[PDB]
């Protein structure tokens, strides 16, 4: 006569986490002509 | 009474970097044993 018995359970969470950082460096030009007429 | 006509040229360059990084909560290891 053969049973089984149960001692405890563990639960494995199969889940996915990511993590992410950056940097950004930039430089802008600009050259504005205006000929006003009056 | 007043007209103007404006002109104009925009420069611009940029430059980023990233990193990143991922887990998997099920299988986050392996492990491996010596036996004798």
């Amino acid at each position: 006569i053969v049973g089984v018995g149960m001692e405890k359970l563990i639960i494995s969470t199969n889940e996915h986490a990511s993590t992410d950082q950056g940097k950004t460096v930039s430089r802008a030009t600009t050259n504005s002509k205006t000929e006003s007429n009056t | 009474h007043t007209t103007d006509n404006s002109t104009a040229v925009q420069d611009s360059n940029g430059e980023s970097w990233n990193t990143g990084l991922s887990i998997n909560k099920g299988e986050s290891a392996y492990i491996n044993a010596n036996v004798r």
